[PDB]
């Protein structure tokens, strides 16, 4: 099967969330940038060329937390108690239909992991687009569902909440704006480029009951130690 | 070489001579030498050296 | 200085003066005298007895072991590990070779697969038949299958031990142990089982020692052709139970072990003996050891 | 060398309780000891009636037989902790001067030369390995002995002979009679029965 | 690149005429090129010219924020914090100066005046800087004030005598002689408070290497990572395997401390949160059927499901952002109340960016300090865990704590730089921060001008700080960075004190005895005889061999770029973990960082060792180690490697093998005289007797012996790929021995130190007695100093008459003999010489 | 171990009514068929197994620090071989650069 990148899925997905397409395309590349620049798409890094680019892991991590949280809702019955991000909206449900939602909700993890590991080794540039596109099509799959009637309102809310948290988690790694520095609870506030408050003992080489060679129970004057010479 | 005196500089706290030739004090009859003198039975020698010559005094107890 | 014979800079005097227990002794030894005076004359008789008393635990005969979640039924084809699916070929031979050792009806879902070290089986002179009897005499709550004793290199000898349901009925009221925990506890018991020896001793040598004996004419003569056993590691009670060793003349090098089994008076004589050994011959008078 | 040849053909079968490595090391240590014949060339080179070095050793004034052999015949096998020079130089080499898995006895501390003839660089290094132990153990012979000496005295010093020749701790018997004979160590005579 | 030079055939080299006394010229050349303490002067020189400027201009950038604790004002009430930001731009150190009379012009201070007056032989340090102050208002805007400060003197740094900054460096030997200095001494000591102090060489574990030790912890693995250079900050990671089955990674550095983290949390924080990929970085393949991977995965599988009390909330989470936030609020020391900042989304972004900036700069910095190499570090981190698990399985033994393959010898430049870092930020950086804190408290930020800011910077660094910086360095030099007072018993002791390697200062009975012995890695680098013969210091002090040296850091970038440009080496980004174990690739290291893989480890090291011989491409001081046990190639160019020259031995094994093939081919054809096609084996060195005569004439040095491919420098870890003949006779004895093919030939005297070479016929003496002579020869009366009348010394003896021994050694070519040729009778005379006494003629 | 299909996490193995059931933290539950019937295993004498020295034995003919022996190689008829002695039983292996290796391996 020949895979081809589809830009139409990102445009459709971005329109639903009322956000710029550049925000979706910049998953994992938001570090060290202003979100206003990310929103406008200015300063976007070039496509990856190395299989060890942390962007590939960053996008893949965002994909698997969508899948991890989706399956938690899918298997809500098996839990002793559901986690926070899925319990407040399924609370009004009954047990027999809470034991359901694993038959009426389709699986969306069909062939992601196998293909991503192949694309990462073969061509890293296509792997980044594949992981982003997979996140959008999975969101559209969970947003374009229509039957049965009792599940549409419980999954579309989930789809928007998950994709928003993924974007927000990526957003919280960008360049911060302006804020009160004293809300942390202390006077001083250092940065990652500061050396004033570094540990003094850390400048030395890091790292390190009876002494067998110490004359501690031998009462001999320190000025007459030549009596211990081997001779 | 060293040989000092019947008297000389004295430690303020213990009342014993100072340490070694450098301070013009006495020489040490350490832990192992009281073991030997006790083994030999030399008890009047211990009185002469550890009391008369080092810090011996009179304590009054009710 | 090697392990089990550490007589380097002060250790043995520290073991005596600090009254360290037998578990903390790095150079414990023991001298055993054969019960029959005729046997002690011959070296070969003393040589085979010395090799008889040498702790060969079942662990040291094993190259590798595998714990499998399997039950064995003769007719029903139960699931088996794919890497060990070839074991069924010699299982059929075992069933037709032992018409009395049929699999029980309470075999649990736990299998221990063993691959014996054939080199150790040759150097230590341990047969497959001896191992099977030792394990079946000590572990009645297991069912054991084995392959054929082969003399051709490249084909290993496989020991297969099946845990019965009674292995968990021993103590399962203490629910703080899942069935995986008991099975791991059982395999530790199986590996630490004693085969052909007494516990506590790792090496047993043969030495020549000299003794006096009053003749029929009242003459005291030195007998030089007397063989005994000097062991590495100490177990007075272990050699106590042996029928090839004179129990009355067991000489340990452990003060704590002599104290435990003989008393404080024999421990008093043991401290004197052990200090004298450390003191050498240019040592103090005897009254200083008392 | 012929023990090594047996190893190459796999003709060394260790007994029960010994590995092949431990049995091979035992054979090499036994095979690398000077015989009693070593003094035959030594005594033929000296005049016992005029040799100063020999008269110092023979009369017990100073020295011993291994001293003359080391000076004149050869040092022999350097043996630390009753074993040969273990390989600490990169997995099977004792020194940089010998190859990995060397079979010759020289690679494991066998000094073929005497002091009067001089040692080579590898022999001097092996000699320094054993010589350093003497310096280390001499230093320990003070501190380690002092640790044990002080603990022994503080436990034993309370024992004093009373008027019954008993040994007691202020009331409490340690011995019914000192030494079980009541005698002094300085007043003993060695007598045959 | 492939080697191109070719030398003459080894069969035409005439060395049958050589003698052992001719090989002493090789030691002479090695000592002349090396000097005796030249490494000390070089280390202090590149500390002055290169070390301190780099440390100040790179590793002391200050960025802090402080609360505005003023009263009420229009601007005041509306602003909350001020950001102090500054860095140093220009740094230099001058020669020592002294003020003659009062209010003079800082005349020069000669070392003898410093010794006599009890002064300090310290040179001024001048620094320049730019400072930025940013004040933050409540509404959201901020105000920035920037000021450039003219260069000024902060304090004085101690100056080694004889170095580039010493006054006894622009003077002739006669001038040195006549100003109260010793014209024959090389120097290498510091003058402080009228005393002479020697900064000893320090043993230290090799950086960028994994040291695996056993010990509750089952096993432990340490790894100190330095991003390249002797003066860069180092961060260590400790990977522990506990009895509970949990693998924890702990990073000790200037920003973290004693915080043990589950191993998979580190992988998650870098974007790789999938467990299958995380496990793959340790086992290199999930599809391998090898019995090693079964052991590996079983430990890894159990380690994931172990509950960590401190990292409980984020153990089961797969969102990397919250894990970074969880760790950031745990390691940041300015966070006192949780959830007070979580309401503000900008504070969350601040702590996330700060933690990522810290982690990229502190976790394995030798692999890179940017965010690009995050996954690259994870591959290397998984390799470290893989090596540790191989020791738990008992596949490989733990690291030998005594071998010099994993040890470094650090001189005065490295030791003083380490002490400089901890003192500079305390006596300079801290007072400036206090000075600016008080400036902003007493004056509004907007009221400040360019004049006020510069005044506060210099006034804070008053002479309290100037006293602090200089005297703390002197305390580090005096207290001991292990240093000792220079006692001048004689010239031999002065040289031997500067060639002494000290160890760090355990109580373990076995550990305290093993480290005092002579190790198999000592011969050629550490004297096997020189040690203390009495007391606790027996074997605790070590002496460099006569030809041993200490190398400086090389130009690593040249070799790194060439290795990456080598078509035989595949870059790390072009190879997968599965492509490594399935194709059997060989990992290639340079200075401890993993840069790529090669299909043939032996051929790469062989081809680069041959390139080193020319010296035009690979520097002669480059260590090339090939690990035949794990099939890896390592390049080392860091400072602190002991090296000695070894004469290269060449043979004709290539022609010998072809003769064997031709002889066999002739026999298979039925020919009878098949043996006639064989040729004898010949191994020989290219050192000719003419070269020895040229060394003595001064027309042949060690540098151009290396340039001709005759001798090369060998490092203790590189010495493990060498088979060395102990003398030119052993090489000649095995000249036609094909079963013993040496790679180098040694000069026998190269294994002893300078003090151990004084004893004549030391090989004929009991080896323990050679150790005594090293101690006794260093406390011998003699001409203890050539400038004794100019010195006021305590407890010094100047023996009037000295004699060269009738049986001299090579050690007397470099130090003055101390003693007399007394006529000695070996006799019994009256019993007054018994028990190690002597009878002395009164005349 | 068993890796979850959904989230690629390490699934927890438990035992129910004569079957091995893997359950994940995301609720996904699967049952192993044949390859997951391996609770635990251990290998003894790991310090002298043949898989330990495979790389070292392969590299031995090219390492110049290994001990040589005067014996003819039966493959290339080279008159010297490389002799190595590995293990606690002192197993002797003769290797050559052409690929020959005693013990037939
Ligand atoms: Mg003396
Ligand atoms: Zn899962
Ligand atoms: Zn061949």
């Amino acid at each position: 099967e020949p895979w081809t990148f589809d830009y139409g899925k990102i445009i459709k997905t971005a329109k639903i969330l009322d956000i710029s397409p550049a925000v979706i395309e910049a998953i994992g590349a938001m570090e060290g940038r202003s979100y206003a620049d990310i929103r406008e798409g200015q300063g976007a890094p070039p496509p990856p060329t190395s299989m060890d680019d942390p962007r590939l892991m960053a996008v893949d991590s965002a994909v698997r937390i969508f899948l991890y949280n989706y399956n938690c809702l899918r298997h809500v019955s098996t839990f002793n108690k559901p986690p926070i991000h899925v319990e407040r909206l399924v609370k009004h449900l009954s047990y027999e239909e809470k034991e359901d939602l694993e038959k009426v909700l389709p699986n969306v993890v069909n062939e992601y992991h196998t293909t991503f590991k192949h694309l990462r080794v073969t061509d890293p540039a296509s792997a980044l687009l594949y992981s982003i596109e997979f996140l959008c099509i999975s969101f559209l799959t969970l947003y374009e569902i229509k039957e049965p009637s009792w599940v549409v309102n419980i999954v579309r809310e989930f789809a928007l909440t998950e994709l928003n948290t993924i974007i927000q988690s990526e957003k919280l790694l960008s360049k911060p704006g302006a804020f009160n520095f004293m809300i942390f609870g202390e006077d001083f506030v250092c940065s990652g480029e500061d050396s004033s408050m570094d540990d003094i003992s850390a400048y030395s080489s890091p790292g390190l009951l009876d002494d067998p060679f110490s004359i501690e129970d031998v009462d001999i004057s320190l000025d007459v130690l030549d009596n211990l010479a081997p001779q | 070489r060293y040989a000092v005196a019947s008297y000389g500089p004295t430690d303020a706290l213990t009342g014993q001579p100072l340490d070694g030739k450098r301070s013009h004090g006495g020489l040490r009859l350490g832990e192992m030498e009281h073991w030997v003198l006790t083994a030999q039975g030399a008890m009047q020698t211990i009185i002469e050296k550890s009391h008369d010559d080092s810090d011996g005094c009179i304590s009054y107890i009710c | 200085v090697a392990g089990g014979t550490n007589k380097s800079g002060i250790v043995r005097p520290q073991e005596i003066f600090s009254a360290k227990p037998v578990e903390a002794e790095q150079s414990s030894e023991m001298l055993l005298r054969l019960k029959n005076p005729e046997v002690e004359t011959n070296k070969t008789y003393a040589q085979e007895i010395a090799n008889s008393i040498e702790l060969i635990t079942f662990e040291r005969l094993i190259l590798q072991w595998h714990l499998l979640y399997e039950t064995y039924s003769s007719t029903k084809k139960n699931v088996m590990y794919p890497d060990f699916a070839s074991d069924v070929e010699w299982m059929t031979d075992f069933l037709e070779n032992h018409p009395l050792l049929q699999p029980p009806e309470d075999i649990a879902n736990w299998c221990i697969r063993l691959e014996l070290n054939k080199t150790t089986m040759i150097l230590k002179s341990i047969s497959l038949e001896s191992i099977i009897n030792s394990l079946r005499a000590k572990h009645p709550n297991t069912y054991i299958m084995h392959s054929v004793e082969n003399t051709a290199s490249g084909i290993p000898i496989i020991i297969r031990i099946y845990l019965r349901e009674s292995a968990f009925r021993r103590s399962t009221n203490t629910r703080m142990a899942t069935d995986e925990k008991i099975a791991v506890n059982v395999v530790d018991k199986l590996l630490n089982s004693t085969i052909r020896g007494i516990p506590g001793i790792k090496n047993a040598n043969v030495v020549k020692l000299m003794r006096h004996r009053v003749d029929a004419q009242g003459k005291l003569v030195r007998l030089d052709n007397i063989y005994a056993i000097k062991t590495n590691g100490t177990n007075i009670f272990g050699a106590m139970l042996d029928d090839n060793i004179d129990p009355y003349t067991i000489v340990s090098s452990s003060i704590g072990d002599t104290m435990e089994l003989y008393g404080i008076e024999a421990a008093r004589q043991k401290i004197i003996s052990e200090i004298r050994t450390v003191m050498g011959d240019k040592g103090p008078n005897h009254r200083h050891l008392l | 060398e012929e023990i090594n040849n047996r190893l190459l053909h796999g003709d060394i079968m260790p007994p029960i309780g010994l590995t092949t490595h431990d049995f091979y090391e035992k054979l090499q240590l036994n095979a690398l000891k000077f015989p009693d014949r070593i003094l035959k060339p030594i005594m033929n080179s000296i005049n016992p009636e005029t040799n100063g070095l020999f008269q110092m050793v023979a009369t017990g004034a100073k020295g011993s037989n291994p001293n003359m052999i080391h000076i004149m015949a050869g040092i022999g096998q350097i043996e630390i902790n009753t074993q040969r020079i273990q390989p600490q130089f990169s997995f099977g080499r004792t020194l940089v001067y010998y190859p990995r898995f060397a079979l010759e006895a020289q690679a494991y501390g066998f000094i073929c030369n005497s002091y009067i003839a001089g040692l080579t660089s590898p022999e001097f290094i092996f000699g320094e390995m054993n010589g350093r132990f003497d310096l280390i153990n001499k230093a320990l012979s003070t501190s380690s002995t002092g640790y044990a000496n002080r603990k022994a005295i503080f436990g034993l010093q309370s024992c004093i002979v009373d008027y019954y020749r008993r040994v007691s701790i202020d009331t409490r018997l340690v011995q019914q009679l000192y030494g079980e004979d009541g005698l002094d160590a300085r007043q003993l005579e060695t007598v045959r029965f | 690149l492939r080697p191109q030079i070719t030398y003459g055939p080894i069969e035409t080299v005439d060395n049958e005429e050589l003698t052992e006394a001719d090989m002493l010229s090789f030691i002479s050349a090695a000592v002349n090129s090396t000097g005796l303490i030249g490494y000390n002067i070089k280390s202090f020189d590149d500390l002055m010219d290169n070390g301190i400027p780099q440390i100040v201009k790179q590793m002391f950038n200050v960025d802090i924020t402080y609360k505005d604790q003023r009263d009420h004002t229009e601007i005041d009430k509306l602003r909350e914090s001020v950001q102090i930001q500054f860095n140093f731009t220009d740094v230099n150190i001058e020669r020592p100066q002294h003020r003659n009379y009062s209010q003079g012009n800082k005349i020069n201070l000669l070392p003898n005046k410093a010794r006599l007056c009890g002064l300090s032989y310290s040179g001024p340090v001048n620094l320049a800087a730019e400072v930025i102050l940013t004040a933050h208002y409540s509404n959201g805007r901020q105000e920035v004030k920037r000021a450039s400060i003219p260069p000024f003197q902060v304090s004085t740094f101690p100056i080694m005598r004889g170095s580039n900054r010493c006054h006894t460096h622009h003077l002739s030997k006669t001038a040195k002689k006549e100003i109260g200095e010793d014209p024959n001494e090389p120097g290498g000591y510091f003058i402080a408070r009228g005393g002479e102090w020697v900064v000893d060489l320090l043993e230290n574990i090799r950086f960028n290497t994994l040291h695996i030790h056993y010990h509750n912890e089952i096993i432990r693995g340490e790894f100190i990572s330095q991003p390249g250079g002797a003066f860069e900050n180092s961060s260590q990671i400790i990977i522990r395997y506990m009895t509970t089955g949990a693998i924890t990674i702990e990073i000790n550095s200037t920003k973290f401390s004693k915080l043990r983290i589950p191993w998979y949390l580190i992988f998650r924080m870098f974007g790789m949160t999938g467990d299958d990929s995380i496990i793959e970085q340790v086992v290199f393949d999930l599809e391998s059927n090898s019995l090693v991977n079964t052991f590996m995965i079983e430990i890894l599988e159990k380690s994931i499901h172990v509950l960590d009390p401190i990292f409980q909330p984020v153990q089961h989470e797969l969102n990397r952002e919250k894990i970074i936030q969880f760790l950031s609020e745990k390691v940041s020391k300015f966070v006192s109340n949780p959830s007070a900042y979580k309401s503000d989304e900008n504070a969350v972004q601040y702590l996330n960016e700060r933690q990522l900036t810290i982690l990229d700069k502190i976790l394995l910095p030798h692999m890179g300090q940017t965010a690009d190499t995050r996954v690259r570090k994870l591959r290397f981190l998984g390799l470290l865990i893989h090596k540790i698990l191989l020791v738990i399985m008992n596949v490989f033994p733990p690291t030998d704590r005594d071998s010099y393959r994993t040890k470094r010898v650090h001189g005065s430049g490295v030791s003083l730089a380490k002490a400089f870092k901890a003192i500079f930020n305390t006596s300079v950086i801290a007072p400036i921060i206090n000075g600016f804190k008080e400036l902003l408290k007493q004056t509004a930020f907007e009221e400040l001008t360019q004049r006020n800011i510069i005044e506060a910077f210099s006034a804070a660094l008053s002479k309290n700080t100037a006293s602090d910086l200089n005297r703390s360095m002197e305390q580090s030099i005096i207290s001991g960075v292990s240093t000792q007072s220079l006692e001048r018993k004689n010239l031999l002791n002065t040289i031997s004190a500067l060639r002494t390697v000290n160890t760090h200062n355990s109580k373990q009975t076995e550990r305290a005895d093993m480290m005092r012995r002579v190790h198999a890695s000592y011969p050629g680098y550490i004297c096997v005889a020189q040690s203390a013969d009495t007391g606790e210091k027996v074997g605790m002090s070590k002496q460099l061999a006569i030809t041993a040296n200490v190398c400086t850091a090389g130009e690593v970038l040249s070799l790194k770029q060439r290795l990456l440009s080598d078509p035989a080496i595949q870059q790390l980004a072009d190879v997968s973990n599965k492509d490594i174990v399935r194709k059997g690739l060989a990992r290639v290291f340079i200075n401890g960082e993993w840069i790529g893989c090669c299909t043939n480890a032996f051929e790469l090291a062989q081809r680069y060792r041959m390139l080193r011989r020319e010296g035009k491409v690979v520097h002669p001081h480059t260590t090339i180690y090939w690990d035949s046990m794990v099939d890896e190639v390592e390049f080392w160019l860091d400072v602190g490697r002991l090296t000695r020259p070894l004469l290269i031995v060449d043979n004709n094994i290539e022609k010998y093998n072809q003769a064997c093939y031709k002889a066999a081919e002739a026999r298979k054809k039925g020919d009878k005289d098949w043996e006639k096609h064989k040729i004898p084996f010949i191994q020989n060195t290219r050192f000719t007797p003419q070269m020895a005569k040229d060394i003595l004439a001064g027309t042949l040095t060690l540098e151009d012996l290396v340039a001709q491919g005759i001798c090369e420098f060998i490092t203790p870890e590189e010495a493990e790929n060498c088979l060395v003949a102990f003398s030119i006779i052993e090489l000649r004895k095995h000249k036609h021995d094909v079963t013993r093919r040496f790679t180098h030939v040694d000069v026998p005297q190269a294994i002893l130190g300078l003090a151990a070479l004084v004893s004549p016929y030391a090989n004929c003496t009991q080896p323990a007695r050679v150790t005594y002579e090293t101690n006794q020869g260093r406390q011998t009366g003699g001409w203890y100093c050539f400038s004794w009348p100019y010195r006021v010394d305590m407890n010094r003896f100047f023996q009037f008459y000295n004699e060269m021994p009738l049986v001299k050694t090579i050690a007397h070519n470099y130090v003055i003999p101390n003693g007399l040729n007394t006529i000695v009778a070996y006799m019994i005379y009256g019993g007054y010489n018994q028990e190690d006494s002597v009878i002395v003629s009164q005349s | 171990m068993k890796i979850c299909k959904a989230c690629s996490s390490c699934m927890v193995r438990t035992y129910v009514d004569g079957n091995i059931i893997f359950r994940c933290s995301c609720g996904e539950s699967v049952q192993g068929d044949s390859q997951n019937l391996l609770v635990s295993s251990k290998v003894y004498h790991t310090g002298e197994m043949e898989d330990k020295y495979k790389i070292f034995i392969k590299n031995a003919p090219f390492d110049p620090t290994n001990c040589q022996i005067k014996k003819d190689c039966p493959n290339c008829h080279l008159d010297y071989l490389t002799q190595i002695c590995i293990g606690s039983q002192k197993i002797i292996i003769l290797v050559c650069r052409c690929g020959y290796m005693s013990n037939r391996g």
